[PDB]
């Protein structure tokens, strides 16, 4: 439901609740929510 | 045991008993009045949907352990608890018990992966029988196609010529 | 050997064939005092060697009373086969060199007949009048094989390193705790010994067992719960149902919880 990035292989995921917090791919238990879709507004100054 | 099973966490008989020096059968009766007991207190207070945790089998959570336990690699892990899923499906072997269930898909695994261990050094490692293992092994050859998991395949990690016949 | 001394009762003659007093016309006898590095000491010292054999020659140079040990050819080719014997002390006074042998047991005023004596067969067998120590000579061929032997030992280290276990985690941690594998070892299996002992006694009839636990009080007057019941096989039950019909408990007696004879059936 909700983007995630393995630490260190860099695997997309989606995680619902009933998921466990763990990489698919390469078994690691770190992952990093992803960046937001939404546009961010930043003064340049 | 039941802490183990509530934190999902869960450990076997064989484990508890190679902890504490208990009798099998007492021990069984035991587990069967605490979990009466369990369940009369959820009943009399605060309420609980078990959502499978005091399942008697769990065999997907002994996969990782064992696996560990033989020094597999995660692929292998994966691959291991997809097999251990799909033996549910399969009337014959559903019935046995799910050690022996996860030790025989593991094996699978191994030898479909071409992993160095035989199979008395993983029944030296996970306490099973040799002729346990070689037995399950020699059944699941039949159901190859629906154990294995088809994006191994599909990716040529692993093919099904590579486990030996019976 | 364990003996007693302040014996005035002169057993010693009886259990000591041999003179009991110090041996001492050897003491006479010239003895060097002589100190080695640890190659001639292990050389020397082990009782493996040592079988009567010629281990040198010893050059006396009176112009400078100058002494030389000069080893033969057969121990070692490493080792120099020529030292000088330096007198660390010329004139050695107050020392002497005894023996030390078992003997042959088979066969104010106020004073205590018991000393705690042990004896034994002692004898001065030398003098020493030389205190000496070896040195390699500085010219042999093997000196430089002798500083390089005493370099080594403070060069070497006698420990080794910690081993690292290169296997898997997984693998290694595998025998821990939680573990599939039982307990094959049989050390303290206290319980296992203990609980295959299992006591199962029939009911004899109570003529029977009146007549054993007479003949048993006959034969020794007190018993124990415990004892009389491995000598007659019976239930608790049964065996206090007797008991208390023709024995009783000592309560305060030196041979309390004890269960003797009654005073009627101890005069038969
Ligand atoms: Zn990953």
């Amino acid at each position: 439901t909700l983007k995630y990035i393995c630490a260190e292989c860099s695997s997309k995921l989606s995680l619902s609740r009933t998921d466990a917090v763990r990489c698919k791919d390469c078994g690691h238990r770190i992952l990093l929510k992803a960046r937001t879709k939404r546009l961010v507004q930043f003064e340049a100054r | 045991l039941i802490g183990c099973r509530r934190a999902e966490v869960a450990r076997t008989f064989k484990e508890i008993q190679s902890l504490i020096h208990v009798k099998t059968k007492e021990f069984g009766k035991t587990l069967n009045i605490m979990k009466n007991i369990l369940r009369g207190k959820s009943e009399d207070g605060f309420l609980k949907i078990d959502t499978d945790n005091m399942s008697g089998a769990q065999n997907l959570t002994y996969i990782p352990r064992f696996c560990s336990h033989l020094g597999l690699p995660m692929q292998v892990t994966t691959s291991a608890e997809y097999t251990a899923k799909k033996c549910k499906e399969i009337k014959e072997i559903a019935g046995k018990s799910p050690i022996t269930i996860a030790v025989v898909s593991i094996y699978l695994n191994i030898l479909l992966f071409q992993i160095p261990i035989t199979a008395a050094k993983v029944g030296q490692t996970l306490q099973v029988t040799e002729g346990t293992i070689k037995s399950g092994y020699k059944i699941l050859y039949e159901h190859r196609d629906k154990l294995v998991d088809p994006q191994l395949i599909a990716n040529g990690v692993v093919s099904l010529d590579n486990l030996p016949g019976v | 050997e364990v003996f007693d001394g302040n014996d005035i009762e002169n057993n010693e003659t009886k259990v000591y064939e041999e003179s009991l007093d110090l041996d001492l016309e050897r003491s006479n006898r010239q003895v060097w005092l002589v100190r080695l590095p640890m190659f001639l000491a292990e050389k020397w010292r082990d009782r493996n060697n040592l079988h009567g054999q010629e281990l040198g020659k010893i050059r006396i140079n009176k112009d400078g009373s100058k002494i030389t040990l000069l080893l033969n050819e057969n121990d070692n080719d490493s080792i120099p086969h020529e030292y000088d014997l330096e007198l660390t002390k010329k004139v050695v006074e107050n020392e002497y060199v005894f023996t030390e042998q078992n003997l042959k047991k088979y066969q104010r005023d106020r004073y205590i007949p018991y000393v705690k004596t042990i004896p034994k067969k002692t004898a001065i067998v030398g003098t020493v009048c030389h205190e000496c120590q070896v040195m390699p000579s500085m010219n042999d061929p093997n000196y430089h094989k002798i500083v390089e032997q005493r370099r080594n030992i403070v060069k070497l280290n006698n420990k080794e390193r910690i081993t690292t276990l290169d296997e898997t985690v997984g693998v290694t941690m595998s025998h821990t705790g939680m573990s599939m594998r039982s307990d094959n070892s049989n050390f303290l299996k206290v319980g296992r010994e203990k609980a295959k002992s299992n006591i199962k006694s029939i009911r004899m009839p109570k003529k029977e067992i009146l007549d054993y636990l007479f003949k048993l009080f006959d034969e020794y007057d007190y018993w124990s719960l415990k004892g009389l019941k491995e000598r007659t096989r019976q239930p608790e039950a049964h065996l206090k149902e007797c008991l208390d019909k023709v024995a009783t408990l000592v309560k305060k007696g030196p041979y309390a919880f004890k269960y003797t004879l009654r005073p009627e059936y101890k005069k038969l």
